[PDB]
């Protein structure tokens, strides 16, 4: 067999510096499909993909 | 930065002892103090003093002998007592027996103090 | 050295050589690994 | 190869102590990285699991806090009987699918012991509150 | 959901978290077979943790 | 012949530890070729992949934040549990 | 383009600063200076300024003595420290010790160009 993936070692395990980069990340999203979107068109289709 | 800590073996291990150095006084430095913290908000330390769970041993007072004879102190002033009550304990962090006994050492220079700044009010006040 | 195929001729006899040749020296056959290797990896498998 | 495999059970009996002590003696040696500044530790830890280092002592062996390394049969028959029993919570409407993939990933037979009792009392108070809804609806049409 | 743990249940997740990471990481089972062939060999199968 | 595959398992077992490794090696090679003005990570990756590399954590290897190259029998048996729960829960 | 990129193995890899060359000053420019974009929509840039994280280093402007004692500066210049204090960051883009290192150097060139701009000014009005 050859299946060598990339696994979490501990995924029950959350704290607050993994929480603090995801809210900064999902942060990042936001100004991309602000930028991004043109007027209302494309801003509810991309927020249900980022949902 | 060797004050009260101990880096070996890829840590950066400590007692509790904050050796408060390198930053200079209060008059001589232009923000007034090294300002380690904002709570009272301007939490001012020098070049001298020591900290031990947000108690500071101040070095600009001395040891009356009355206060030496009795609490058992070792340095000339107060900082200087909190520095040779962790000489122990800054080697070996992580004891049990060593924590038990920094603790208890704190707490007397604590007292120790504190007799000496009510004694200190008093004089001054009458 | 036994494992890695190094045979002391000081060990199995007194010496009355240090050459690399058969007529004086002794070839050595590597059959206790096959058994040790049973069970290291019978280890690996449990 | 049953009546062969026990004279090399000596070997693997000590041995298997050996990887006992060393993962006993190894714990010991992580809880003291952890009050040494590292980072690596906040990621690899919950947040309760970074916090018990400041209540007290944690500098005295797991064994005497009543923990200790184990892999025997005990702790084999009390792993699979866990999960075949979160599979007989599975169906019958008992246990979420978000909570049983936090039973497969858990590594611990505490933490799913206690995923078993939370969920067991999520729903439980929910069939009360329904069966409380659905009585008190009817006395009001009733009234 | 943290209520309803008790103290020797918050003590097994931190000690079993610490295991379940770094026998993954280091492949902590290779290095107890190279000590098991040092069992076989020696009769000493010796391990440093630091 | 299984009793003959135990004798040949020390030469396996060194085996995928050097492949685990290299693999360790390879994503952090692959981690540093993303910040590095390439196209191609673009198609391979996701809309949100691309932008952890912007967090100020990336430069460190992976095996320090909790995620390893692992081909155990912890796996094998979790992605055996997770495909049988995707069909008993596509069912019902 | 050899501008604070190290453009090795196929990629061109970047510690932030942007050397912006090539174009020509102010004048001698007909579009004004390069645009580095649009925010102001026009931001000017001219053959000597440098910018890192959005903020331009100017070349038109000169280290005063007091300004290079104190922050520790090398250049003639405000951007030609910058170009000083990024030398080491330069053949490392992904070293992590120096992206904090030159987030701390860059921001403290930052600072004192800003308090050699409030200078200015106010001798200017006085
Ligand atoms: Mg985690
Ligand atoms: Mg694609």
């Amino acid at each position: 067999v050859f299946d060598f993936k990339v696994v979490v070692t501990n995924p029950n395990a959350i704290s607050e510096i993994e929480d603090n980069k995801k809210n900064e990340l999902l942060q990042r999203l936001q100004e991309m499909i602000t930028d991004t979107s043109i007027s209302e068109d494309e801003y509810n289709i991309k927020l249900e993909k980022l949902n | 930065a060797f004050g009260g800590w101990l880096n070996t073996q890829g840590g950066d291990f400590t007692n509790g002892v904050t050796f408060i150095n390198e930053g200079g006084s209060h008059e001589e430095n232009p923000y007034q103090g090294i300002q380690i913290g904002v709570d009272g908000a301007p939490n001012l330390v020098e070049q001298g003093e020591v900290v031990y769970d947000d108690y500071v041993f101040s070095d600009r007072m001395e040891i009356p002998d009355d206060i030496r004879k009795e609490y058992k102190l070792r340095g000339k002033t107060f900082a200087k007592a909190a520095k040779s009550a962790q000489r122990e304990s800054e080697e070996r962090p992580n004891d049990p027996l060593s924590t038990k006994g920094l603790q208890a050492a704190m707490e007397r220079i604590a007292t120790a103090q504190e007799e000496a700044r009510q004694r200190k009010e008093a004089h001054r006040e009458g | 050295d036994l494992l890695n195929g190094r045979l002391h001729m000081s060990d199995l006899e007194l010496v009355l050589i240090k050459a690399a040749y058969i007529p004086d020296r002794l070839q050595h056959y590597p059959i206790m690994n096959s058994k040790l290797n049973v069970l290291r990896g019978e280890e690996s498998k449990r | 190869t049953l009546q062969s495999s026990h004279i090399t059970e000596w070997l693997f009996t000590i041995h298997d102590d050996v990887k006992k002590r060393a993962l006993e003696c190894f714990l010991e040696t992580a809880k003291v990285a952890l009050k040494g500044r590292n980072k690596k530790f906040q990621y690899i830890l919950s947040d309760t699991s970074t916090r018990v280092m400041e209540i007290d002592g944690d500098e005295f062996a797991e064994a005497d806090y009543g923990l200790v390394v184990d892999n025997s049969n005990g702790t084999q028959e009390l792993q699979q009987k866990l999960d075949t029993l979160a599979q007989a919570a599975l169906q019958t409407q008992t246990l979420s699918f978000s909570t049983i993939t936090k039973l497969y990933t858990s590594s611990s037979l505490a933490e799913k012991q206690r995923l078993i009792e939370k969920d067991e009392k999520q729903i439980r108070e929910r069939q009360a509150q329904a069966q409380k809804e659905q009585l008190e609806a009817q006395q009001q049409i009733a009234a | 959901d943290y209520y309803t743990y008790e103290w020797q249940d918050i003590r097994e997740v931190r000690a079993n978290e610490l295991l379940n990471h770094y026998i993954k990481e280091y492949d902590i089972p290779l290095i107890f077979n190279n000590g098991f062939m040092d069992a076989m060999t020696c009769g000493e199968e010796i391990y440093q943790c630091d």
